[PDB]
């Protein structure tokens, strides 16, 4: 399962 | 061997054609099981295995959804970098990702991992106690301090690897045994080449092998003559295998002073 | 940052004539991803060929697998023409049966 919701660099 | 779920993006520039490049793709173990590639005209995530082509609409949908807003996360990523270093528009610019987790017995995890570069060097790199952050230059302690306010290691990627990560890994385990713990020994063999009068190249040959992990060590009666063979990286075959080989010059004849000996997990013997 | 492809080039299952085999050209150890290859028959080029998908070492370099479908003959060359920003000139690199 893809890991999803990464606050932005 | 020890088991492992892991996930590769590679985002990329192209100015001024249009839309960053992105590609994800996953692999259980040493098998690839998804892509996406933000150039294919299905808009999609796939399937690359058999095994994984049984779940549902709502795992491809769901994997579908969320791949294309971490490619809008990467494409913005790109900006920001080339802001950090004070790059021009029109360079072309490399981010790359990388997380996953070694299977635990007991269902648990053992070691968690995730890890970015930016253009082929290091960049930010999440720690092995899963909270803290280790920043190879200025940029990416830029990069820190914004993820550190954000508790981004403990709050959403010590979760994601404690739990989703090693319970999906079990999930792609069971629902493809038939391929992923299926012990494949290579087929393995030697051939001489002739050089000149004195010599002959002896190669040792290892194909048709699973997972990639692989020794092969020529001996001189008893001793490796590592480091005097000729060893090339481990290669695929197309088909879910791998294959490698060494080699080794000998005097001719005197070849019946030396021996090829490998090391694999298909060579299972209890 | 930038780095420069290393090249194998092989058959799938051990090289007999007349019969048919896979032919591969492994690329690797190459930086940045963008990079071109062709695989040859006798100087030409071999066009029903697919490739896999983009993927990268624990030292952040791009690997790719370049295979098409064959039969070998006593008389034909085969090669792997490779180019990538690192390179002056294309790279071809000979198929031996035996490498």
């Amino acid at each position: 399962k893809l890991f999803s919701g990464e606050l932005t660099k | 061997g020890s088991h492992s779920l892991r996930y590769f993006y590679t985002s990329v520039s192209r100015p001024g054609r249009g839309d960053p490049r992105f590609i994800a793709v996953g692999y259980v173990d040493d098998t690839q099981f998804v892509r996406f590639d933000s150039d294919a005209a299905t808009g999609r995530t796939e399937p690359r295995a058999p095994w994984v082509e049984q779940e549902g609409p709502e795992y491809w949908d769901g994997e579908t959804r969320k791949v294309k807003e971490t490619a809008q996360v990467y494409r913005v990523d790109l900006d920001t970098l080339r802001g950090y270093y004070n790059q021009s528009e029109a360079g072309s610019h490399t981010i790359q990702t990388m997380y996953g987790c070694d299977l635990g017995p007991g269902g648990r995890l053992l070691r968690g991992y995730r890890q970015d570069a930016y253009d082929g060097a290091d960049y930010i790199a999440l720690n092995e106690d899963l909270r803290s952050w280790t920043a190879a230059d200025t940029a990416a302690q830029i990069t820190r301090r914004k993820w550190e306010a954000a508790g981004v290691a403990e709050l959403q990627w010590r979760n994601y690897l404690e739990t989703t990560c090693v319970e999906w890994l079990q999930r792609y385990l069971e629902m493809g045994k038939e391929t992923l713990l299926r012990a494949e020994p290579p087929s393995t063999r030697v051939t001489r080449h002739p050089i000149s009068d004195h010599e002959v190249t002896l190669r040792c040959w290892a194909l048709g092998f699973y997972p990639a992990e692989i020794t092969l060590t020529w001996q001189r009666d008893g001793e490796d003559q590592t480091q005097d063979t000729e060893v090339v990286d481990t290669r695929p075959a197309g088909d879910g295998t791998f294959q490698k080989w060494a080699a080794v010059v000998v005097p001719s004849g005197q070849e019946q002073r030396y021996t090829c000996h490998v090391q694999h997990e298909g060579l299972v013997e209890p | 940052i930038q780095r420069t492809p290393k090249i194998q080039v092989y058959s799938r299952h051990p090289a007999e004539n007349g019969k048919s085999n896979f032919l591969n050209c492994y690329v690797s150890g190459f930086h940045p991803s963008d990079i071109e290859v062709d695989l040859l028959k006798n100087g030409e080029r071999i066009e029903k060929v697919e490739h896999s998908d983009l993927s990268f070492s624990k030292d952040w370099s791009f690997y790719l697998l370049y295979y098409t479908e064959f039969t070998p003959t006593e008389k034909d060359e085969y090669a792997c023409r490779v180019n990538h920003v690192t390179l002056s000139q294309p790279k071809i690199v000979k198929w031996d049966r035996d490498m």
